[PDB]
């Protein structure tokens, strides 16, 4: 009963991200003015499959690790944390209700850096050892600035459960008692997947996502899991932060209903920003983050301290 | 110690020819670049001195190809210029319109690859489409689609097909709609523009003394052009106004680039009004050949036909030197004849090949990061640069 | 009886990995244009499955197009060869294919057979997008009949 | 136009069926009604009182007003 | 004339300044301007399916190389040799013997399509209009072989289609 | 309001155009499946539609059938299928069938 | 233990599909070995390395500004005691001492990423 | 003043709105009237039992019967 749940968890979500890449090369197709994949089955449905096994079958391809150790570790541990992360989000029902929670994912989201550090690690190749701690530095800074964000939004929640702000929201989505820091959290997950503007790329640049995305053939079809999985978490992750739906008992598959398409058509927005606009350089992003965001995050957050004790409603700790 | 020596990489996705590159830096910043050119290099200078003049000059077409029917118009003015020739006019008001046509090609494609590799993947799309539409009109002119000739000297062969300039007027008609377009998907982009600002300034003077021919000179002040103070054909009539600006900057040449597209709208709009009726090649017999026609059943049309094509006509010795306003600045072709038919030694002059050369001193204030839009901020090819 | 299964398991895999096949674009010279607009929306690559992407290390096939010259041979030899076993080599243009408009002189390499072994020859200066993307659907054709897998099974 | 909305479409499906299935799964396995949320001990302490006096092991069955009688 | 930009004062007085800092904060040119000018999405996309549709095309079009001959076939070309005199690639082959009748044809007329560069010279120089550039392109060939024609491959390439070359031909010699 | 008309487009084509399985067949075939248009002189196996001149570019459009040369089959579908004087006004060339 | 026996199940469909990744491409129909792989000269991608402060700086203050954000955590639970006074005044104290920080090494040459 | 906050505020919108909301965020809760209301909630919310004492002997007040009024009312929350 419980494998049951795990796994009608964890396998839509996989199925999730084949299909995801199938739209997102679909909306930036027409979005660039060009009909995407329409001859690999009916209107592109069979595209995934074929992405599937065939990169699955093209063979290992170099080089020498010089670790077997980390290798074999780093592709575990970043799908492991990529579907690990999945547990606490609430939906109707959170499959583990975990008090804390919203903390919790906060850590783990932490700590899906070591796939960085290690893959980029074991390249032997000098470069990208360089590429993956720039990489690891830009994460990592924006790990800084999304959880005093979290540790902002969620005190009009009272409480971390994650599942009582689906009560907050009930009135009121949270985007209206802030939009601001809603919107420079919306940014902050654009950060670490590193969607354009603040991708890494190809020709001439630092080239992180050159050996990156290039080696490990089928666990670069697992870090590519990871990375698009963990896209479509941040885009729930925000639905439900930020705004939310009325959830009615005996039904609930109606707010599971209303949730899915906020999400979903979220997670387009992504997909299509990475089309609008161009790229930072990469020291204008990390002293972009420095200049700005994070002083104005210092304001908001001490303005969410002072604020709930001025209008006299603090939060209802249950 | 520290430094580095870094290396180019192979291809971006749209990439026209590869370069390697070595820079001498600091922690990401380049103290020194070096690009090494002459990976791609054809040696057409050698061949063009084994083929006669009618023969050599697909040469001339796609040693620089992006922009073509301009390098067309340089070497066919070239050899007209030393042969003592005038083509007629409706030759000249053709050859003038699809050089504007060329220009609109060259620099729609200089600003959207330049977008894709920054970054920016759409608009490429979204105006490559029409650049389609462009070719799609070659494609009737000249019977083919990019290399196709549709020059010579003596004027141009095989004027347009009946019913071809309603098209171009079509084309013509919204284009202007589509480029702005183009110019909300960037211009206030905080992004594009915050990325592109001071990156790569140029001293007036300096840009003389380097050579610099083109948007270069138009965007950093020292207000020059060969369109208006040397003018080489009919182009002399038709009236518009060349861009210009003051901060040197890398984004005035990009605004110099895009108005410079808009005016070759109204260059084209007034040459489709004045289109005179008179004919397409020059009216001698031993220049260029006589259409099908008078080929047969006259006889000394015929022995010009065979010879002219066997042998090719002669042209007497000179050195000359022609320079044109192609879309990566000045181009031009020094040709030497011997009395002869064949050339002798013709060096072609690479805009690309000047600009390059400026990246030591442009690219010495920002790091590698930037020293991508560096390189592609000044049109170039490296297909041009080497030859 | 297995072979049904192993005919089968044939079309799978291949029909699989001939329906994406996404290669990089080498793209020398003018040919690269021309290669571009069969990426333009018109003509447009990506409703037949090819995707858009550049390293030699995710590559399925390689493009040869422009011109090969001696100084860039040896870099080409070397990025046909940190590849996927399985791969092909299409070569586009007039110059790759044999030499083309030069096929003499010195620098340039005369065909990129000397280099590296071919398999679709599509010629055209620059050939039309619409011949170059039928090279490629022939590469395809080419992917359907390799049965390679029931000669591993040795009958 | 409509070529990604079928593919939405089909992630719509995709990301909906672990909802209402997490749902049915606590309306059925659970009994009746919702999972408890034991996030503070008090909470606990009731469940386990409901299991004691359900003389089924289970906090499902809730007994009722009158199992006094 | 010159007409230049980016010279232009930025009015730091106030009102100006107000839409500054809303600019520069609030992102409403990037979102409003970009965000909506992709959101024209809407736009039928410009797609053709290749094997089932072909793009524009042009009757002076240059595809490959096929011989043609007079009515009641003639091999209607002469030898001259011109086609290969004008070839700037030199890429032809021309060796002719007087046949049986007395008139005279060419024994090895040979191509290399490698070399090729698809000029449209070989169509001009023939006198006789021996040799047109093809309507169809039809080529990607498995063997570097297969690219160098005969005599023999070019006339096939002939036969198999005429009338097509005969419409583009009956349609732009008014031009040439 | 306007919608159903949009739905009566296709629902027509799809009812009038293959019947019940037509529509997968044509739909497999060509992932393009169109409003039935004329009739196109089926001359060989391969059927011709020429669209009512709705939009260029994608103006005309074909299916290659099977059994060519009796040889190969369905689905090996690709250029050099058409006869000459059908590759000449499908590719725009001349504006007569 | 529940959340537990997700996170065996987790790390196992990691572990099996690394496992099937491995396999078939070696496991695959024909697989062939030649190439040299020369690890061999300094210069193929960058050359050696003189590893710069700046990036390491940005670990450090990647540490400070942790510790403070997370001792700045638990806040959400103090918000509301039988003392507003106090919380305010440290709670305002405490990341306005993060801000402090941040505005003296943004004063200093820190930072500036152009060197 | 005025010409140095117009400028601040010119280049550097951020980093003074940030100063703004700080200051603001300071100086507001001293000021507004809602205040004690927080903190009078806050304490109106028993954690723990609340614990009888012997009665008789003592000065009456907060009475036995939970009803009789002589305690504190938190009925302002009632209605507020
Ligand atoms: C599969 C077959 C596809 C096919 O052949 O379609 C042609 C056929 C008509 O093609 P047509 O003859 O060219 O006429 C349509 C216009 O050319 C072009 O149609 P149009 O784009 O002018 O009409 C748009 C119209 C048509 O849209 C729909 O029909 C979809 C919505 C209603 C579904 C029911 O949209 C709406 O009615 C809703 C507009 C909503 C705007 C905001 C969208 C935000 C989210 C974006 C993601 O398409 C239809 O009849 C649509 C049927 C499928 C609708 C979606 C069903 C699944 C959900
Ligand atoms: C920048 C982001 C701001 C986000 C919102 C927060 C708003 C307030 C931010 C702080 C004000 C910044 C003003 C600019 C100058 C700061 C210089 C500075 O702090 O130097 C360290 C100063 C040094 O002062 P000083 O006397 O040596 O002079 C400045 C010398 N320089 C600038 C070279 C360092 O150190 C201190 O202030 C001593 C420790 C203070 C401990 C904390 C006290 C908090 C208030 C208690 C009441
Ligand atoms: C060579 C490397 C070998 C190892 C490789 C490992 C790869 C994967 C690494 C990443 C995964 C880390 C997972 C950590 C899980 C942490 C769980 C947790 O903190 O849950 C919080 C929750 C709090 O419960 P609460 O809501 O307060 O109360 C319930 C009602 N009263 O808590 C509970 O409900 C109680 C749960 C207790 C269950 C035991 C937890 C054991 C954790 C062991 C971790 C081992 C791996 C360490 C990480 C290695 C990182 C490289
Ligand atoms: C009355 C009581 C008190 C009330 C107080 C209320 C005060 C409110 C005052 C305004 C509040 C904050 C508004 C938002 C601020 C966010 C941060 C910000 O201002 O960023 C701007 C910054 C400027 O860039 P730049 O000029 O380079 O840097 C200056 C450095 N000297 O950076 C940028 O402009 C570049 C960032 C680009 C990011 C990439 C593009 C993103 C595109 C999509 C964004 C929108 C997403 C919306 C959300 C989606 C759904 C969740
Ligand atoms: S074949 Fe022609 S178009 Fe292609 S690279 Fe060579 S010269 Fe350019
Ligand atoms: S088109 Fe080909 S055969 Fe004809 S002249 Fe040119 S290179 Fe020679
Ligand atoms: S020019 Fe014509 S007739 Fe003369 S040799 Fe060539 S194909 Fe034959």
């Amino acid at each position: 009963m419980f494998m049951i749940n795990v796994l009608t968890l964890i396998i839509p979500i996989l199925l999730a991200v084949a299909f995801l890449t199938l739209v997102e090369r679909k909306v930036l197709g027409y979005m660039q003015f060009r009909k995407g994949p329409n001859v690999v089955g009916p209107y592109g449905l069979l595209q995934p499959i074929a992405d599937a096994i065939k990169l699955f079958i093209k063979e290992p391809l170099r080089p020498a690790t010089s670790s077997i150790s980390m290798f074999i570790l780093a592709p575990i541990l970043a799908l492991t944390l990529a579907l690990t992360m999945w547990i606490p989000l609430p939906m109707p029902y959170p499959l583990i209700n975990m008090n804390l929670g919203v903390l919790f994912m906060l850590a783990m989201s932490s700590l899906a850096v070591y796939s960085i550090l290690w893959s980029g690690w074991a390249s032997n190749s000098k470069y990208a050892l360089i590429g993956a701690l720039r990489a690891v530095a830009q994460t990592i800074s924006y790990e800084v600035t999304l959880a005093i964000i979290l540790l902002s939004v969620l005190l009009m929640n009272g409480s971390f459960t994650l599942s009582t702000l689906i009560i907050t929201q009930e009135q009121v989505w949270l985007i209206f008692p802030a939009w601001p820091l809603a919107m420079m959290w919306f940014i902050s997950t654009l950060a670490e997947t590193n969607r354009a503007p603040f991708d890494l790329t190809e020709g001439e640049s630092e080239l992180v996502s050159g050996f990156n995305v290039e080696y490990a053939a089928g666990p670069f079809a697992l870090f590519f899991m990871a990375e698009y999985a963990n896209i479509i978490m941040m885009n729930i992750f925000t639905t439900t932060l930020f705004l939310g739906a009325f959830h009615n008992p005996y039904m609930p598959e109606l707010y599971t209903i209303n949730f899915t398409i906020k999400s979903l058509l979220l997670s387009i927005t992504f997909l299509w920003i990475r089309a609008s606009y161009p790229r930072f350089r990469y020291d204008q992003l990390m002293h972009l983050l420095w200049k700005n965001f994070l002083p104005l995050t210092l304001a908001l957050c001490m303005w969410h301290v002072s604020l709930p004790i001025l209008l006299s409603s603090i939060p209802p700790q249950t | 110690v520290s430094n580095l020596t870094l290396n180019f990489g192979p291809q971006h996705p749209a990439a026209h020819g590869v370069l390697r590159l070595v820079m001498e830096l600091s922690g990401e910043m380049v103290r020194k670049c070096d690009p090494h050119i002459g990976l791609l290099h054809r040696g057409t200078e050698k061949l063009i001195e084994y083929k006669t003049y009618l023969q050599a000059l697909p040469y001339f077409d796609r040693l620089d190809y992006v922009s073509m029917m301009c390098n067309e118009q340089a070497y066919s003015l070239a050899v007209e210029k030393l042969l003592n020739i005038q083509p007629p006019p409706r030759a000249q008001w053709i050859r003038v319109l699809f050089g504007e046509i060329t220009r609109l090609l060259n620099h729609i494609m200089a600003v959207t690859t330049h977008a894709l590799d920054i970054g920016a993947m759409t608009p490429f799309f979204w105006m490559f489409e029409e650049r389609e539409k462009m070719f799609e009109f070659y494609e009737r002119v000249s019977g083919a689609r990019m290399h196709a000739a549709y020059v010579r000297p003596g004027g141009v062969h095989q004027d347009l097909p009946l019913g071809l300039m309603d098209d171009i007027y079509e084309f013509s008609k919204n284009f202007s709609l589509r480029i702005d377009e183009l110019e909300e998907m960037l211009t206030n982009n905080r992004i594009w523009r915050n990325r592109t600002v001071d990156i790569g300034v140029v001293t007036a003077e300096d840009a003389l003394n380097y050579g610099f021919s083109g948007v270069m000179l138009r965007g950093s002040g020292i207000q020059w052009d060969l369109r208006k103070t040397q003018p080489y054909d009919v182009y002399d009539q038709v009236e518009f106004d060349v861009p210009i600006g003051s901060r040197g900057d890398c984004y005035d040449r990009y605004l110099c680039r895009v108005e410079e597209m808009r005016q070759s709208i109204r260059i084209i709009s007034q040459c489709l009004n004045k289109m005179p009726p008179g004919e397409i090649k020059v009216d001698d017999a031993k220049v260029s050949p006589p259409k099908r026609a008078e080929m047969k059943t006259s006889m000394e049309s015929l022995i010009h036909h065979f010879k002219l094509y066997t042998e090719g006509y002669q042209v007497p010795p000179g050195a000359t030197y022609t320079a044109i306003e192609a879309p990566k600045g000045e181009f031009g072709v020094y040709l030497v004849s011997d009395g002869s038919s064949r050339p002798y030694r013709c060096k072609i002059k690479a805009p690309g090949f000047a600009h390059l050369a400026g990246l030591d001193k442009m690219s010495k204030g920002h790091m590698l990061a930037d020293v991508v839009a560096i390189i592609g901020t000044q049109d170039i090819v490296f297909g041009e640069v080497d030859r | 009886r297995g072979e049904y299964v192993v005919a089968k398991l044939d079309d799978l895999i291949n029909w699989a990995r001939r329906s994406s096949l996404w290669p990089m674009t080498f793209g020398l010279a003018c040919c690269a244009v021309e290669m571009m607009h069969m990426a333009a929306p018109r003509y447009d690559m990506d409703r037949f499955g090819v995707v858009f992407r550049a390293s030699p290390r995710q590559s399925d096939v390689m493009i040869v197009a422009g011109t090969l010259t001696n100084k860039m041979a040896p870099a080409l030899r070397k990025v046909y060869d940190q590849m996927p076993e399985p791969r092909y080599v299409v070569s586009m243009g007039s110059c790759a294919n044999g030499g083309g408009y030069y096929h003499y002189s010195y620098s340039v390499v005369r065909g990129c057979d000397r280099i590296v072994p071919v398999d679709i020859y599509v010629p055209g200066c620059p050939p039309t997008a619409e011949a170059l993307l039928y090279g490629i659907l022939q590469l395809q054709k080419k992917i359907k009949r390799e049965k390679r897998l029931r000669i591993w099974y040795r009958r | 136009w409509f070529e990604v909305l079928p593919g939405i479409a089909v992630m719509g499906v995709c990301l909906f069926i672990p909802g209402m299935a997490t749902a049915r799964i606590h309306r059925f396995s659970n009994g009746g009604r919702e999972k408890r949320v034991a996030h503070y001990s008090y909470q606990w302490y009731l469940m386990e009182r409901d299991r004691r006096v359900s003389g089924v092991n289970r906090y499902y069955v809730s007994k009722g007003l009158e199992n006094i009688d | 004339t010159y007409k230049y930009v980016n010279l232009r004062e930025p009015s730091m007085d106030m009102k100006s300044v107000t839409d500054r800092a809303a600019q520069t904060l609030l992102w409403t040119e990037l979102i409003r301007g970009l965000g909506m000018t992709l959101s024209y999405l809407f736009r039928e996309p410009a797609t053709i399916n290749y094997p089932f549709e072909k793009g524009p095309l042009s009757p002076r079009f240059r595809g490959e190389h096929a011989l043609r001959r007079y009515p009641s076939g003639e091999e209607r070309c002469i030898a001259c040799k011109l086609c290969e005199a004008v070839c700037p690639a030199q890429a032809i082959t021309i060796e002719a013997e007087p046949r049986a009748d007395g008139s005279r044809r060419t024994t090895r007329y040979d191509i290399d399509m490698t070399k090729c560069i698809y000029c449209g010279f070989c169509q001009e120089a023939c006198p006789v209009d021996a040799i047109v550039e093809g309507p169809n392109f039809e080529f990607s060939t498995e063997t570097h072989e297969e690219l160098l024609y005969n005599k023999e491959k070019l006339l096939n390439n002939g036969d198999k289609w005429e009338a097509e070359i005969a419409a583009n031909i009956q349609a732009d010699y008014l031009y040439r | 309001m306007e919608l159903l008309q949009v739905l009566k487009r296709g629902l027509q084509q799809v009812s009038g155009h293959g019947g019940l399985r037509g529509y997968l067949r044509v739909l497999f075939r060509a992932n393009d499946v169109r409003v039935g248009t004329l009739v196109g002189e089926d001359k060989y196996g391969n059927k011709y539609y020429e669209d009512n001149k709705q939009f260029f570019g994608r103006h005309r459009w074909v299916i290659y059938t099977t059994e060519m040369n009796g040889k190969n089959t369905f689905w090996d579908v690709d250029g050099s299928m058409v006869p000459p004087e059908w590759h000449r006004w499908l590719h725009c060339m001349t504006d007569d069938p | 233990m529940n959340l537990m026996i997700t996170l065996l199940t987790n790390f196992t469909l990691a572990t099996l599909l690394v496992t099937i990744a491995f396999w078939l491409p070696q496991l695959n129909v024909y697989s062939e070995k030649t190439s040299p792989y020369e690890c061999g000269f300094d210069p193929m991608g960058s050359a050696r390395l003189p590893f710069s402060m700046k990036f390491f700086l940005v670990a450090i203050t990647f540490l400070l500004f942790d510790l403070e954000i997370a001792l700045l955590l638990p806040l959400p639970w103090a918000s509301q005691t039988t003392n507003l006074n106090t919380m305010l005044t440290m709670a305002l104290l405490l990341i306005f001492l993060l801000a402090v920080s941040l505005a003296y090494e943004w004063t200093q040459k820190g930072l500036e990423w152009t060197e | 003043v005025a010409a140095f906050l117009k400028n601040v505020w010119a280049k550097e919108p951020v980093l003074v709105a940030s100063f703004a909301i700080a200051g603001l965020a300071v100086i507001l809760p001293t000021l507004s009237p809602y205040t004690k209301y927080s903190l009078m909630i806050n304490r109106a919310t028993p954690y723990n039992y609340p614990v009888p004492l012997r009665d008789d002997g003592n000065m009456p007040d907060v009475p036995s019967h939970p009803q009789d009024p002589q305690g504190p009312s938190l009925e302002w929350l009632k209605r507020l």
